[PDB]
């Protein structure tokens, strides 16, 4: 997932 | 699906033709990392150096001499055979096989790099290596030049020219081909499957770390061993916790489960997060949230085509957030003052999109604010979302609700093309696919 | 099962009792570990530090500060608590809750460390540190001693001793409490029910990794997320390779199929290893080999008690695999000549038994030999094994075979404890379970 | 396994 | 006069005879220090190493074994004889002729320490080792004991104790021996020599660093070739920059001119400073200055004595300044009041005394704020002095002065010897002095 | 003489004349060096740097940006101004007086280098950095740089092409401008003095280190604070060793003193070899050898021009030796034979010439076997020696033989000009000077 | 001099 | 001197  | 040895071959070659003449261009393997005293985890073998050969060993390192437009040769340094440390730590390649088996011109042992390098870039003009990537890789990559440095007496010169080969390579990674794009495909097929077991599987009282263990055997099913990133189980108020793992809780009935996981399959990886109601049905207020996540989905999948960018559509999905979180009365105020504002950060506060590849968050570059015109063959997420905390100042019935949906698509000639719509999004669908479930 | 909080009270008192007067003791946490670009490896914490604390995060060090017999506080560095890294990473203890959840004197911020750190070792004169560990904690500590060194118009000093705790806390490692013996106990089950599932899955035709994925699942429905070292499935001439985990093979009827694996519940390793006939059914050639396994096992469950070693035991394993040898015509001539000589060598080529505990292979001083008298409490495994290679100067029936069979076991007053017995060994229960199982 |  | 054989046998007893049982001390050489490209400063042994052997090549070390109370042996690790290098850079030791030479029982080549030290310290308890002093050392050292601490199976231990012996070695080092109280005082003999010199040949028109050459010369006319320190010649202003190395400006007539040089001899350091008139003539505010120094050096002289301390003397200084401060109306309010204020702060910012040997700051625990009682055989500097700023708020004539006046002297049985009173500091006499040379 | 701030500003703007648009040049100061414990040895600003700026402080910096091919701007990293620092460690230039003072368009602190440069290389194609010069110009570049590539979201982009700028800096310090030339020149007369003084002081007796007393001194007192080299006194067999430095033997009367010794002028270095007899007077033994060198010196001094090389007059002086040491029996066999044979190479073992500019041994590719054709401007030395190990299988009277004869000369368009002519160097010339200094 |  |  989400940008890290 | 897979990627063919012609493949690897025109992927060096692509990365030749960029090169100058006199030059060489070093790419280091992934190093082994400890997992707990004498134990590794098992070996990832690092992204760009899988590129260009899908070899999957440690100590390993892939050299590409340019001499000039049409003269160009390949040494790989790997490690040698031996009989004691393979009856032990499984097969290795070796010199005499690599040649043929990963199509390169020759192979030296890995043990001998500090003797031979200097002597392959002695005379070059220029060298490509990712400075700063692997400390191991620097050091050999340092020493070499060294030495050529300070033997003038021994007629040795060291290119005075150093290039990051990293911008031109993830740049070429960017761009799928028709062969990865088929196995990313198989990724996205296999990541659906799971997606759908764990829907399937879910019930009240089951522990978050369950459905991990039945997403994790189904990739495993199908060939695909390992996630492509640690899954992600968040019930109830953990939906709220963007990369939460620990996956330790009771999953309770009445609360939505939040579940983002991805197969890597042939080293390209699988991305997919589906966030449905434990007890199988959505309440109003879940339904109320989830819905406008899944128009914010549908719109996306709809406008993602050549010609705009994540930037744009980002925008249409701002809006599309806004509308709906001031009609429920979670944001109060004209819709393009609060989207004026970015009076939905405090409820989506991480990107629509990101590249994906052979590794998850892909690389290449983006453009400021991700503003890069999109083109056939670029593979990316669609992934909005709404994550209310347990105590923001809206509605009691919305605080604590964590929701995602994430596809995986590739830009096509006239639009996109979804990887991961095998497996329910539509609330009426994920139902209608739990109650079945239960009937057993 | 699990370690209370105040088993872990008494594991650093223990430490301390040990410590010299005006010292302390600096226990670091494991890094975290890229798998690829931004992803990292799920987090395993180190193991000496998880004895002290059960607590799993890194960047966290535990001082433990004796003033004296009967004076001692302790002061833990870790995460501050931050609503932006939460929300994103996962929860954090963070300072407040420490203290009451560790049962720690005091909490600091691990970001102020070089700020309080030297501070603590001011004024001590032994100062405890695994020098070499990990290159950040000594980064960190040395920082904080030349502080102190080079302090003097500022009236500091530093402990010009230095002692590794390392053979201290390893020695307290070795020797397991009712409550460790009570986990390591349920990491047996775990582990067993899962070489069972793999027994009565197994069909030719199934890819090894299939069997991985069966295993793994196991582990993950009792409560043990991970696997407490890389799985090993090798079927065929790959049992002949030890540490074989590529598990990338189509599993052939007519083979036999060797499978290492263990979980770690509560962070403790389970071990087993259980050969058996993929088609359910053991062949003439492969229960001659079996049986001298099998009987190297049985015996060493019956010797194993307090008083023997691990290397007498091994002798009475020599004599029971040379003797079976010679019996079937794979060594040829006098077996107490054959002993002396070691010709079993070329077919059991590791040890018979390891530690067991935090890590699969424990720590704690084996003694030359591993001639250390065993006393109860100790916890290893045993595991005698042949390995017949495809090219092996033997009878033809026999090339190629590889078979390991291991339990767990912890010494008890009058002998031992077997923690894996409940997966079944004897060739005639192997059978009757994939049988019945087959049924299916 | 075997000892490493 | 110099260091004995036998001085040198007696220290490393001394050494040995503070060390535990079954313990083993690495001291190692300064490494060469680049200067310029492929050029090189006159190589300095470092201090302690010197201390244990009069040794001065680089790549050595000495090992110093300690079985028990009456059992112990010694290693030096040196550089082979090299027919090539050293018909180059000069002749070296080598092994054979080493032992008799130094003193050492056994020599072993300085390329092989990797493949020998591990070996030495394998079965010991503890290791003296001066861990961050040199990168190198630390290197070898940390090599050394990881092949332990991984070697069990090869039934190799590593100490877990690790030591810095700069603390014992340092309080050694702090008191005296008569062979060592003759080097200085020939030390304090050739450097006074070297300031009487300088006043004799001082001209106004000559440049500062024009001094510095005749003190250099006449240091290396005794046998002393290095100043222990960079000669510094501050004339006018550049008297009130207390390490004023620049040495560059003309001198003028009507400035003082302060230097501040100390000559090297047989390893141990002068330390003198003498102001004078570059004219030979003391102005009148020059000497109302002057005679404040002068008399805080006198008293100093006079109270030095076992039983007193640095500190008790620096107050007896303090108040002679803030008089004479007052008197002048440099300083205005009441004598005790400023003192209590450290109103000399402004004019005197730094320590009356140091220690003195083998580096001209030399190493030694002074004890809170200076305070530790001295006892015979301690050596330090006597060097008060007065710098008033070209910008200090006081009377015209005193701004840009800088005078500082520095003798050497060794703690007594019933007070202390000067052992640089051979070059004048009293006013009529310096004048004389300088009267007497310009009639040539 | 000296070099002018237009000549700095001439050779900053030849390196950016010769730099791609968009990239920087990095060129960093030498730290400091400790010569024991707290004390330094006196600071020697790196050569490069130096070139540039002719700024002799450690921590600074000299950043070249170039735009295009008329735009172009400097920053300055230096040590800012502080009270306390400077009334200790002397005076500092500081930011503000800097760009006046040194020629540059902006000067920030060092201090805040790490929050600077980063910025001023972020959007820039190249970098031109001397990587591994120096290891904390390494941290510092590689920091900046690391931000700049992770900074992607904050718009910053990293210059992916790193070059080594030693090659071209090197290549314009080979030829000498007008005004070091004429700086070179005044080295040469000082040095040369110095060796006049040392011939002039000889007195059998005295000690080899006295002679390198009287030489500092005469550096000294023409502004020459420090040799560019450490000296070298060799007496009798001492002579042989090339790199003598230890000077600590009695010269004794029959001997033969070789002295090299080089004054640095400005940053320049003198470089001179003179080799004459104790005693004032030549034996035949020793002018037998004497002449053949001295021979060697002259006709290389008559040959050195525009279009030969180091290569070939040195192939003129191997002639002139071999057949010297044939016709004095050193040597035997057909002269033609002995030259293919390189005879001579155990009697001259080094090369007859270097480059000469900042470094003693300076900068500049001298090509295969120092092939390259001499052009005017080049700075080379010319020494050849012969040395006579004592126990070399030759006739008695030329064992433990060592002379070396060298002058520094600058090519010009039609030859060469000789910068240390004014120091005798012919056998009657020698004893006449040293006769005539006797009668004092 | 002066303690550094 | 001779190079080094
Ligand atoms: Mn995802
Ligand atoms: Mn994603
Ligand atoms: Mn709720
Ligand atoms: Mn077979
Ligand atoms: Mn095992
Ligand atoms: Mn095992
Ligand atoms: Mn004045
Ligand atoms: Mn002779
Ligand atoms: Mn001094
Ligand atoms: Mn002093
Ligand atoms: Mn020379
Ligand atoms: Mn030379």
């Amino acid at each position: 997932x989400p940008p890290a | 699906s897979e990627i063919s040895r012609q493949e690897f071959q025109r992927r060096r070659q692509a990365l030749v033709e960029q090169m100058q003449p006199g030059s060489a261009a070093l790419i280091f393997a992934a190093p082994e990392v400890t997992r707990s005293a004498d134990s590794e985890y098992p070996y990832r073998q690092n992204s760009d150096f899988w590129y260009f050969t899908g070899f999957n060993e440690p100590e390993a390192v892939l050299v590409l001499i340019k001499s000039d437009d049409t003269h160009n040769h390949s040494v790989l340094f790997n490690r040698v055979r031996d009989l004691t440390a393979e009856i032990w730590f499984g097969r290795r390649l070796g010199q005499d096989a690599a040649p043929e088996k990963l199509g390169v011109d020759r192979a030296l042992a890995f043990s001998e790099i500090n003797q031979q390098l200097y002597q392959l870039l002695n005379g070059l003009d220029v060298v490509y290596h990712a400075q700063g990537e692997y400390a191991y890789a620097d050091v050999i990559v340092n020493s070499a030049l060294e030495k050529l440095r300070k033997g003038s007496r021994q007629n040795l010169t060291a290119p005075a020219t150093m290039i990051d080969w990293r911008p031109v390579v993830h740049e070429m990674r960017l761009f799928k081909s028709p062969e990865e794009i088929a196995v990313l495909r198989r990724a996205g097929e296999i990541t659906a499957m799971a997606h759908t077991r764990a829907m399937e599987k879910c019930r009240p009282g089951m522990f978050e770390y369950h459905l991990e263990g039945e997403i994790h055997h189904e990739f495993n099913r199908h060939g695909a061993r390992y996630p492509s990133y640690n899954t992600i189980v968040g019930s109830g108020e953990n939906g709220c916790i963007l990369h939460y793992t620990e996956n330790e809780c009771e999953m309770r009935d009445g609360d939505l489960v939040l579940i983002d996981a991805g197969c890597e399959y042939k080293g390209y990886a699988g991305d997919i997060t589906r966030t449905f109601p434990v007890n199988g049905k959505f309440t109003q207020a879940q339904r109320e949230i989830y819905d406008i996540v899944l128009e914010s989905l549908e719109t996306s999948l709809r406008l993602y085509r050549p010609g705009t960018s994540i930037l744009e559509v980002t925008g249409e999905v701002v809006r599309i957030m806004v509308s709906g979180l001031v009609k429920l009365g979670i944001l109060k105020g004209d819709v393009d003052e609060l989207i004026a504002q970015n009076a939905h950060r405090p409820f989506f506060m991480h990107g629509l999109s990101h590249w994906l590849g052979l590794d998850v968050h892909d690389v290449g570059v983006y453009g400021q604010d991700r503003s890069r015109i999109l083109e056939p063959g670029m593979v990316l997420t669609v992934e909005p979302g709404l994550y209310i905390a347990p105590d923001a100042e809206v509605p009691e019935q919305y605080r604590g609700i964590g929701i995602r949906i994430e596809d995986d698509i590739v830009i096509t000639e006239t639009g996109n093309e979804n990887l991961t719509a095998s497996v329910v999004k539509k609330p009426e669908e994920i139902e209608a696919l739990m109650v079945a479930a239960r009937k057993q």
